[PDB]
RNA sequence: CAGACACCAUGGUGCACCUGACUCCUGAGG
RNA sequence: AAGACGGACCAGAGCGAAAGCAUUUGCCAAGAAUGUUUUCAUUAAUCAAGAACGAAAGUCGGAGGUUCGAAGACGAUCAGAUACCGUCGUAGUUCCGACCAUAAACGAUGCCGACUGGCGAUGCGGCGGCGUUAUUCCCAUGACCCGCCGGGCAGCUUCCGGGAAACCAAAGUCUUUGGGUUCCGGGGGGAGUAUGGUUGCAAAGCUGAAACUUAAAGGAAUUGACGGAAGGGCACCACCAGG
RNA sequence: GGGCAAGUCUGGUCGCAGCAGCCGCGGUAAUUCCAGCUCCAAUAGCGUAUAUUAAAGUUGCUGCAGUUAAAAAGCUCGUAGUUGGAUCUUGAGGGCCCGCCCCUCGGCGCCCCCUCGAUGUGUCCCGCGGGGCCCGAAGCGUUUACUUUGAAAAAAUUAGA
């Protein structure tokens, strides 16, 4: 959270989500990511380079987030049979 | 994604699958199962897709791979079919396991007769795993898990349509699991397919 | 909300967006006009001549021809029912009812209907004066009622 | 039925929110509805609309974002001659820092801060931050 | 719904399936057809939903019979909306 | 389930109680 | 013969504004739901006054009193019974025209609209199937099965959201406080009493005070103790069989 | 003693005298009394009674509660009263801003008069000054509430230079 044209106030930075747009607040329970490996494709075998999606609290509990993930993994690619 | 034309899926998966009787589901109608449903039987049943079925499993397989130490993942099951399947697993991929009874606290409790430390569980039905289900959310561990038309989604993350419930389906899932993270990493390399059958793995199976 | 009935439902068709129907035979407004004027002449209300102009004739409603509408059409012509084809049948189950009770003097259900029939034609009636489409100067009574129905 | 049609959209828009569903069907639609959504929109609020047509009154779709934490409606209307608006943003607005009073002036639906440049009050029709 | 859906051209099953008002686009789906049939010697044009009979002078009294949802009809006929 | 099933009223009192700092101090040597 | 009453079938099922409403059949008008490219073209939402209906008892005049039965009188049981319990039996139950206007008239939850969640039934209407059965030559019928869609009474399971909790998809969208409108409450008692008015033939109904009294009245959950409340055990300080 | 800041006081009393807004002390080892001592708070002031205000979202416009705690009329119709669906048009200059579109004046113009340049009771550039008529402009078309700018708007008070 900025003060002034740029100057830092805060403590820190929190993560954000992207299936419900709503950050990650503060210590919270049921909140981690999901490193899902990228493969470097077309001579296989797995080559870095995390592709990392946030997961809330909210979405767990409201039962989503299982259809989230492939729409978020998806529309950024790159799973086989898409 | 990787080498890339077997990630399509080929007619080998396609003749265990229903051999294995994954293809059939419940009969409750859905709300979060419904996107993977390819088409519904005659008076109830739901036919699953084997094309989705392939895309979560990859996705799930590729989670797991990233880490290097294949200890910090928890393969759960308490079913007994899956008993022998997670323990083949467990040989095979080198993971940590778990068979028959969970026993409550081990990703909690400071005070306890055993801790496991995970990054990342996999569960064969968490209605039966509803003790790892509830506790990992106490503690803050994404999970994946093998989901029917009548499973709970709260608290999953990534859900895989299967059957998975008794007889060989849920083996069949667990042999096709350490097939495809092995295939990223592990030493059947350069995505191909595993030299070791499906039944090695699926239950007991009464011994004459 | 409905305070004029103790229904929930609906009571209404859905009608279509467009201002021309069916479009692959809408006739002419000769046919139609000549048909409404017949029709018109035995007496017969705008809801009937549009029920039987339907379904019979390819046109749907006669709005989707022209911008006239029965009631519009008649009107101008000057030929035409002396009171709302609803107010009408309105004022006609009220005499229906009241004929009832006439006949029973203990069905209590025929009273306090008889009282929700009547409010309501006085409410659409207030409304159709405001208006000038009823004069101001006659107002629904027993009396009257009957002699409109006849 | 309706006696106010903004109280009804604002809701809409929260509840759909809360679950993180990224759609609502409003109604009736009306002039002020799409005028509201814009100047919501702009600030980056809401997502983009689209109105569907009808011959009944019309229906929007409204794709929205979770940028917004509450859209409040003054019901019923009241003047602000500009030493009322200074008193509303200090009880019903969390800080001076952000947000945005939204009113109906003769120079056109417009948020406050754009208000208090032109000096022309007129009634209030909601907040929102 | 998985409750994050966002559908801006909607299938036509998922709104032909519900009441006729409660659609996401509201026209009707009522049509207008050509009856043939065969003891009428004319080409009756019929509403799907007739409710009072149609007749014809072709006929001697063999094209309609009334039924609360559909017309009912009797041999031969076709339908054609034709647009609506 | 699918054997038997009755009168019976009355009666009083107090104190339950609230803060942290490990030595037997070893005591020939130390 | 008289008078009364319509079991089992009968259900978290239907209808009716509510009160209420199960023998057969016919007649009379009425209401909802549904289907509906029909009609009108804003006619609407909700409410002082005003008005319709209103179980039971009671009251006016008859019919009628089978059955049962407020009162009374009897037999028991009890320390006390005038009660419960047995018997005799009155008004009354039933029926008609008048009064009366209240009920825990209980879902203790104003009415109208919008929005926010899963699953399966069932009364009812409509629609769909290379579904079953059934009838006429097969049908069109109809009952059934599956799917779909409306409007009913409800249920189930859920960090959907609320609440003090019990509960509750509304008692949700309330400090991030504001859709419309109406009604009632402001600690507990005095008291629906006093007093004046009003309605009623009467019985009664409506409006409705104060002095004074007092720091608790109350709700919910929790834990104990206790029950001539329900399932249990264990012991010759209990019983049994006996000394 | 608690609320309440400052006595696990010393003597005396012992449910007595008193204390005590309220909660409660005192019935013999009274940190509440009655004195003494010490300490606290405010300090030329402080205590007390009482009206009113704040706290009090315990009158709730902003901003209340009504399943069970105090509280939805037996139910419906319904007039006043309150509230009410959708729907009509206004390119350049400079790096937004300006006028516009699907006759009493000013003045594009037309006609008049002293006439202004062809002219010096008077034209043919024009209404420029007074006119009439009549366009971009504008009463325009039918009203407003609202909001906006002005005036009219006691001094003291009050904010405040």
């Amino acid at each position: 959270m900025q003060s002034n044209a740029g100057e830092f106030v805060d403590l820190y930075v929190p993560r954000k989500c992207s299936a419900s747009n709503r950050i990650i607040g503060a210590k919270d329970h049921a909140s981690i990511p999901m490193n899902v490996a990228e493969v470097d494709k077309v001579t296989g075998r797995f080559n870095g380079q995390s592709k990392t999606y946030a997961i809330c609290g909210a979405i767990r509990r409201m039962g989503e987030s299982d259809d989230s993930i492939l729409r978020l993994a998806k529309s950024h690619g790159i799973v086989s049979q898409n | 994604s990787g080498a890339l034309d077997v990630l399509q899926m080929k007619e080998e998966d396609v003749l265990k699958f229903l051999a294995a009787g994954t293809h059939l589901g419940g009969t409750n109608l859905d709300f979060q199962m419904e996107q993977y449903i390819y088409k519904r039987k005659s008076d109830g049943i739901y036919i699953i897709n084997l094309k989705r079925t392939w895309e979560k499993l990859l996705l799930a397989a590729r989670a797991i791979v990233a880490i290097e130490n294949p200890a910090d993942v928890s393969v759960i099951s308490s079913r007994n079919t899956g008993q022998r399947a997670v323990l083949k697993f467990a040989a095979a991929t080198g993971a940590t396991p778990i068979a028959g009874r969970f026993t409550p606290g081990t990703f909690t409790n400071q005070i306890q007769a055993a801790f496991r430390e995970p990054r990342l569980l996999v569960v064969t039905d968490p209605r039966a795993d509803h003790q790892p289900l509830t506790e990992a959310s106490y503690v803050n561990l994404p999970t994946i898990a093998l989901c029917n038309t009548d499973s709970p989604l709260r608290y999953v993350d990534i859900a895989i349509p299967c059957n998975n419930k008794g007889a060989h389906s849920v083996g069949l899932m667990w042999w096709m699991l350490a097939r495809e993270v092995l295939r990223m990493r592990g030493t059947i390399s350069r995505e191909h397919p595993w030299e070791v059958m499906p039944d090695l793995y699926f239950y007991r199976d009464p011994e004459e | 909300g409905r305070m004029h009935a103790p229904g929930k439902g609906l009571s209404q068709s859905a009608l279509p967006y467009r201002r021309s129907v069916p479009t692959w035979l809408k006739l002419t407004s000769d046919d139609v006009k000549e048909q409404i004027y017949k029709l018109a002449k035995k007496g017969l209300t705008p809801s009937q001549i549009g029920v039987i102009l339907r379904d019979s004739h390819g046109v749907a409603q006669v709005r989707f021809v022209t911008g006239n509408k029965i009631l519009r059409i008649l009107k101008s012509k000057g030929l035409a029912p002396d009171l709302p084809e609803d107010l009408y049948h309105l004022i006609k189950k009220a005499v229906a009812v009241r004929k009832h009770l006439e006949r029973n003097r203990k069905d209590k259900d025929a009273k306090f209907r008889l009282i929700l029939i009547e409010s309501r034609i006085h409410r659409l009636a207030r409304y159709y004066k405001t208006k000038r489409v009823l004069p101001p100067n006659w107002k629904y009574e027993s009396s009257t009622a009957s002699a409109l129905v006849a | 039925v309706r006696m106010n049609v903004l109280a009804d959209a604002l809701k809409s828009i929260n509840n759909a929110e809360k679950r993180g569903k990224r759609q609502v069907l409003i109604r009736p639609c009306s002039k002020v509805i799409v005028r509201f959504l814009t100047v919501m929109m702009k600030h980056g609020y809401i997502g983009e609309f689209e109105i569907i047509d009808d011959h009944r009154a019309g229906k929007i779709v409204v794709n929205l974002t979770g940028r917004l934490n509450k859209c409040g409606v003054i019901s019923p209307r009241f003047d602000v001659q500009l030493k009322d608006l200074e008193k509303w943003q200090n009880n019903l607005l969390p800080s001076r820092q952000f947000g945005f009073i939204v009113l109906t002036t003769s120079a056109g639906i417009m948020d406050h801060e754009e208000a208090r440049r032109k000096h022309t009050g007129g009634k209030i029709l909601g907040f929102f931050f | 719904m998985p409750l994050a859906k966002d559908l801006l051209h909607p299938s036509p099953e998922e709104e032909k399936r519900k009441h006729k008002k409660k659609r996401l686009v509201q026209s009707p789906n009522s049509y207008f057809m050509d009856v043939k049939c065969p003891g009428c010697y004319k080409i009756t044009t019929v509403f799907s939903h007739a409710q009072t009979v149609v007749l014809c002078v072709g006929c001697s009294t063999v094209l309609c019979q009334p039924t609360g949802g559909k017309a009912r009809l009797t041999e031969g006929c076709s339908f054609r909306r034709k647009q609506h």
